[PDB]
RNA sequence: AAAUACCGGCACGAGACCGAUAGUCAACAAGUACCGUAAGGGAAAGUUGAAAAGAACUUUGAAGAGAGAGUUCAAGAGGGCGUGAAACCGUUAAGAGGUAAACGGGUGGGGUCCGCGCAGUCCGCCCGGAGGAUUCAACCCGGCGGCGCGGUCCGGCCGUGCCG
RNA sequence: CCACGCGUCCCCCGCGAGCGCACGGGGUCGGCGGCGAUGUCGGCUACCCACCCGACCCGUCUUGAAACACGGACCAAGGAGUCUAACACGUGCGCGAGUCGGGGGCUACGAAAGCCGCCGUGGCGCAAUGAAGGUGAAGGCCGGCGGCGCGCCGCCGGCCGAGGUGGGAUCCCGAGGCCUUCCAGUCCGCCGAGGGCGCACCACCGGCCCGUCUCGCCCGCCGCGCCGGGGAGGUGGAGCACGAG
RNA sequence: GAGAAAGAGAGUGGCGCGGACGCUACGCCGCGACGAGUAGGAGGGCCGCUGCGGUGAGCCUUGAAGCCUAGGGCGCGGGCCC
RNA sequence: UGAAAGCGGGGCCUCACGAUCCUUCUGACCUUUUGGGUUUUAAGCAGGAGGUGUCAGAAAAGUUACCACAGGGAUAACUGGC
């Protein structure tokens, strides 16, 4: 964390460097999807397979 | 047979990004689900905008975000960008913004956060609002790229202000026969 | 996390094996031994595995515990079951069901325990 | 993620010591195998001698 | 990589992507930019207008060092000085006005493009514009020349 | 034979350029040779400054660069005489001299 | 003087290079053999085996060449000898044969081998019938694990949080 | 006859059960029979041969090749869109009004890798335009001081302060109701008449900067001049009009 | 899956310890219509060759590369495994 | 010009004509002439002209039976074909 820096302090042993920011943070997708925020706001699954 | 023409038989549009980035593909795996399984079309637009290319999602600046969130009515809403919220140094006072972009540059992060704002990503955006309501979706300036100064009706053709491909802007470099009227003809 | 690790291990892992238009995963705790997110034995917070014991009778069932994720030595717990074929499967069934311990693959564990017990009763 | 566990230092006889340093933020910088492959591809060409 | 290019997919195909009727001959329209007046006339009229001919005076021994005068705008004038000078100048009630030396930053000429915020300034430039100066005056502020 | 739209250009390859091409594969061997020579000289002039002599504040000439101060060639004779240093003793005690420099300020 | 250039020379080190029709013209008695009056042109050509242990001796022929015997792990490695394809050829076996042969689709017949075929699948639950184990549930002791459903048990640690 | 009963006010004349059959969201048998150890059973394909139908030899240039068009006896190996530079567009990646150490320096593989930041010199970008001198990219309102047959306004202090029109993905408000016995009646979502704020983008009108032309009256002073600045209306620009490199 | 904008919504008063497959989400599945092709353009190759960084606790004198094959096969095919 | 409405920026309409470089003339109290100033001079800027009749614009005489090379049956001298 002196060389490569932390997320809030910069690199003490580089000149102008800080760690690269994430593009999504909560990476666990299934805990996002099995959550009461999203599971309320979804239509019902149509999984009745309708063959010809 | 059948007399179809099969020329335009295939829709050209993207089904997936051409990036092997994995955080982008996990955002895709979240918004495939939200677009397939909600009825709100914000998720379909955000799915189609995560699909795009770097030159199709251009960076809007913080000045555009400030103005287009200062338009009356959309107070304390959530700006949603799929490109990059870059800083704009020719603005001084920044209001409290609630932004959501893929990547926000460093001094723009410092600017928004010490203005008192809040910078989300798309995962906690979708936890905050799955159908995406209370959100102002925004786009970057897409004809802003300098390659569009060369596109359109050709130079050397009247009523067409198309920048031509010249290896150096100067006095000797394409100023003479098509441009003057004393030399040749003007268009 | 888990999906982040899967987006790396899904194609460039060493347990992966690709030939004859099939695909498998030779990793040490894979029920059904196939390359999938569902059955992978390295990328989850909780995982069962069914192995034949060092003694040539019965099944060691491997559980991945909850606390020591980044500690690979005290992460897995072995239980040896050297019983009849009915109560071995009943023990694996209760162990995965009634703990609510990753019930995606209770039936895959029961199949794999039965295949080991088939191979462990003597040959024709 | 955002949190930092407390990694213990192991003594040279193997058993865990009493020293316990927090995990630096480099270890929660993002994992991107495409950037790793790209930089590795383009930098393993720099130790390379000509032929003709 | 030649693993990914087009000459791999074009093995077996007899003409290799260049036709049977008109072949891939060596130089069918001359080398390079040839035939500018004669037989590529339509390309050099439709796409490079103004190309042939002379215009303007000949300057023999030219020096970019003599003709050097870069520009800043009023829109980015306050970039040059740190943020605490702005907030101290706005915080200040004694009327003291900060001095922006643009030549220290390296821009010789102040131009006036954008809005300038309502703080008294002293802009110490080499050259000015009429609109840059009158926007500085209208905000309140002075335009100091330095050679 | 140019295509639809694109910058018409003058590549200077009409000569025989392949016979005269200077390739830089001894770039790091040159760097190691120079720093070996620099270490050898810096230890053979043993307490003396490794950078060489001292060289004056002097100001870059033209309109583009006269706000910048550089390190110049050597101290002028007027400067050495006002500082009392003899023009032949300066090169011995470590001061660089050039006789060509004026002083107009 | 220094920084700088070096496809000749002396001595080196290395390679995402070539692997005997490639890489130098040259892996070898190569600027050699050879051609030209001359200036100059200029090849082809690597490999027995681990070790020559390179086939003593008998026998037909004048001999090259064989047949035996022998060395070797192997002569199915025998002095231009590792591996030994294709074009082409000898012979053996099988099959055929007056529209030059050959070919695509469809079967038929004959071979060659393969199926370790030739009384032909097993897997669960159940009933009935003959057996055999130190034997199932429930309880006890110990360990290990999983989880506000301890609303709100005690303590640490962390914050890409805040305030003192 | 795809008509079912009761009880009441009016006129003109919402849960009954059980089985079962099937012209009903694509085949089943809860039906059978033979032959099988030294001669038979299965193997389309791959070996040979036979018969019927089809069947001209490839490449190529060609308007057209089986051509009385040229190349080809047969085989094995070799054998033809490469690399450097420049430019353009698309796409991926990092940073982002910045960006890049490529040149130099500091510290077996490693001639790599790391580091420089008062080594960003410099490139490209952030500003255009003119041949050049050069110039160099919103305005309005208030109060005060025909001016005359600058109601415009010249100059001073304050205020608002960075276009509009049309179409626009997205969002925002919500006339109403989405039943489980009926009435009032809250909270959570959901659908929607109508109405909004409107990203990118496109079409248009305005506005700003540089050249150029035309018409005009003002203003500044250290040098009152062949000085400097201003405005209104078109028009030339590879411009601006809240970065995109 | 059902011809009909939207809740198998919450609230206030009048014994036996049992339940198949799945989901390499670049995966798997369901509906429809479609399939000519020289010059040319594009996509996919678990088609192939030579070498390098990884990796298979890979293979190999109990016989690797190569070559031959009336043998068993797979794939539309390039080819590949025995 | 006509009293006037109006008409007229060549010929009642349909043809009568010419890019870059170069030269020449015209124009403004114009710009540059290079460290400063004056003066000639040159360079510019804008508009005519000098001309490319192969008319979107090279500066150009023959012969070969001593002949050659790259091609063409796009194309002649034979037969054959309609
Ligand atoms: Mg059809
Ligand atoms: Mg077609
Ligand atoms: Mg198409
Ligand atoms: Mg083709
Ligand atoms: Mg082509
Ligand atoms: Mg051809
Ligand atoms: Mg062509
Ligand atoms: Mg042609
Ligand atoms: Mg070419
Ligand atoms: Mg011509
Ligand atoms: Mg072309
Ligand atoms: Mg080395
Ligand atoms: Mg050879
Ligand atoms: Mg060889
Ligand atoms: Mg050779
Ligand atoms: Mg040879
Ligand atoms: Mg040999
Ligand atoms: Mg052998
Ligand atoms: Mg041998
Ligand atoms: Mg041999
Ligand atoms: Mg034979
Ligand atoms: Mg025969
Ligand atoms: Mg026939
Ligand atoms: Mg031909
Ligand atoms: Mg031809
Ligand atoms: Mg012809
Ligand atoms: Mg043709
Ligand atoms: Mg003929
Ligand atoms: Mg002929
Ligand atoms: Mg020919
Ligand atoms: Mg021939
Ligand atoms: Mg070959
Ligand atoms: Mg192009
Ligand atoms: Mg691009
Ligand atoms: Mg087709
Ligand atoms: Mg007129
Ligand atoms: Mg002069
Ligand atoms: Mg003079
Ligand atoms: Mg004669
Ligand atoms: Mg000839
Ligand atoms: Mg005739």
């Amino acid at each position: 964390d002196d060389l490569y820096g932390t997320w809030r302090k910069a690199a003490s042993l580089k000149s102008n460097y800080n760690l690269p920011m994430h593009k999504m943070l909560n990476t666990d997708l299934s805990r996002i999807l099995k959550s009461p925020e999203i599971q309320r706001a979804l239509r019902a699954p149509r999984k009745k397979i309708h063959r010809r | 047979g059948v007399d179809i023409r099969h020329n335009k038989d295939r829709k050209v549009r993207r089904k997936e990004p051409k990036s092997q980035d994995i955080y982008l593909r996990l955002l895709v795996k979240l918004y495939r689900f939200l677009a397939r399984r909600t009825n709100s079309t914000f998720n379909q637009v955000v799915l189609k905008r995560l699909f795009m290319s770097r030159t199709n999602r251009p960076p809007l600046s913080l000045s555009r975000m400030i103005r287009k969130m200062k338009l009356p009515g959309r107070e304390n809403k959530t700006a949603v960008v799929v490109g990059t919220v870059t800083d704009d140094v020719r603005v001084q006072e920044v209001p409290k913004l609630k932004v959501c972009a893929l990547r926000v540059t460093s001094r723009a992060r410092s600017r928004i956060l010490k203005a008192g704002g809040k910078i989300l990503t798309f995962d906690q955006l979708a936890l905050d609002s799955p159908k995406g309501r209370g959100t102002v979706l925004l786009s970057g300036p897409r004809k802003g790229r300098e390659v569009y100064r060369h596109f359109g009706k050709a130079p050397g053709t009247p009523h067409s202000h198309t920048k031509p491909y010249v290896r150096s802007k100067g006095r000797k470099f394409e100023r003479a026969r098509g441009r003057r009227a004393s030399r040749g003809y003007k268009n | 996390s888990a999906h982040l690790q899967w987006m790396v291990v899904r194609n460039c892992s060493s347990f992966l094996i690709k030939r004859n238009k099939q695909t498998y995963s030779t990793e040490p705790n894979n029920l059904k031994a196939r390359n999938s997110f569902r059955y992978n034995g390295l990328i989850h917070r909780k995982t069962v595995g069914v192995e034949p014991a060092a003694d040539g009778k019965g099944v060691v069932v491997v559980m991945k515990r909850r606390s020591g994720q980044r500690k690979p030595a005290t992460s897995y717990v072995r239980t040896t079951i050297n019983k009849n074929a009915r109560a071995t499967l009943s023990s694996i069934r209760h162990m995965i069901r009634k703990n609510k311990y990753h019930p995606d693959l209770r039936m895959a564990a029961i199949r794999r325990a039965s295949a080991i017990l088939r191979s462990q009763k003597p040959v024709m | 993620a955002c949190a930092r566990p407390l990694i213990s230092v192991y003594s040279e006889k193997g058993e865990s010591s009493g020293k316990n340093v927090t995990l630096p933020a480099v270890f929660k910088a993002p994992i991107r195998p495409d950037i790793v492959n790209f930089v590795h591809t383009n930098l393993r060409k720099n130790n390379r001698q000509p032929y003709a | 990589p030649s693993r990914l290019r087009k000459t791999r997919k074009l093995r077996g195909h007899v003409s290799h992507g260049h036709g049977r009727i008109g072949k891939h001959r060596k130089h069918p329209g001359g080398r390079g930019n040839a035939g500018g007046m004669h037989h590529h006339r339509i390309n050099f009229d439709k796409y490079h207008p103004g190309y042939f001919g002379k215009v303007g005076m000949r300057h023999y021994h030219l020096k970019r060092n003599q003709s050097f005068c870069p520009t800043v705008n009023l829109d980015k004038l306050w970039t040059l000085v740190s943020e605490q000078t702005r907030v101290n100048a706005a915080k200040n009630k004694t009327g003291a006005a900060p001095i922006i030396d643009v030549v220290r930053s390296g821009y010789y000429k102040v131009l006036g493009k954008g809005k300038l915020p309502k703080q008294p300034v002293i802009v110490k430039a080499k050259f000015f514009s009429r609109r840059a100066e009158e926007k500085i005056k209208g905000v309140g502020g002075a335009c100091v020349l330095v050679a | 034979a140019p295509s639809r739209n694109g910058m018409i250009l003058k590549p200077h390859f009409h000569k025989d350029w392949q016979r005269r091409v200077a390739t830089w594969f001894n770039q790091p061997a040159r760097k190691i040779r120079r720093r070996k020579a620099r270490q050898a000289r810096a230890r053979r002039i043993a307490p003396r400054p490794a950078a060489g002599p001292i060289r004056p504040i002097v100001r870059c000439p033209t309109v583009r660069y006269h706000t910048k101060v550089r390190a110049g060639r050597g101290f002028s004779l007027e400067e050495l005489r006002v500082a009392g240093i003899h023009k032949k003793v300066a090169r011995t005690i470590g001061i660089s001299v050039d006789p060509r420099r004026r002083n107009k300020s």
